[PDB]
């Protein structure tokens, strides 16, 4: 049951702490008309 | 023939300088939201983080990150990503 904590990447990365301190979206997106369109 | 484009590489370039790098190299808590520069999940975000940081140093250098961004537009370019490494976008620097 040791289990709670199971980010399934290897600690490289700054994603799998998912859900607790990641929502951080930085207005650098190059997808600024991607999400204009998306549908295509 | 390094999936990084010189073209998209210096776009890259471009991006990555405006996030004011590290010694020509980046890290995840400026690069996650960079990559949160798309709709994607942090899933795939990771998953591409794992793969685009070749030497695993746990920054993503210039060609690196340029394999990084690359998988970005590929998920937002309607073009399923791959968990494998391909080899066309293994940076040559970094071989
Ligand atoms: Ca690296």
């Amino acid at each position: 049951p040791s289990v709670t904590e199971a980010s399934p990447w290897r600690a490289t990365n700054p994603f799998l702490n998912e859900t607790l301190q990641d929502v951080q979206p930085s207005p650098i997106n190059p997808f600024s008309a991607f999400f204009e369109e998306q549908e295509r | 023939p390094w999936a990084v484009k010189p073209e998209d590489k210096a776009k890259y370039d471009a991006i990555f300088d405006s996030l004011s790098p590290v010694n020509g190299f980046l890290s995840g808590d400026k690069v996650k939201p960079v990559l949160l520069n798309s709709k994607l999940p942090v899933d795939i975000l990771g998953r591409v983080w794992e793969l685009s940081d070749i030497d695993h140093d746990g920054m993503l250098d210039r060609d690196e990150f340029a394999v990084a961004m690359f998988l970005v537009y590929c998920a937002l370019e309607k073009e399923p990503v791959p968990m494998s490494l391909p080899p066309a976008l293994v940076p040559p620097s970094k071989r």
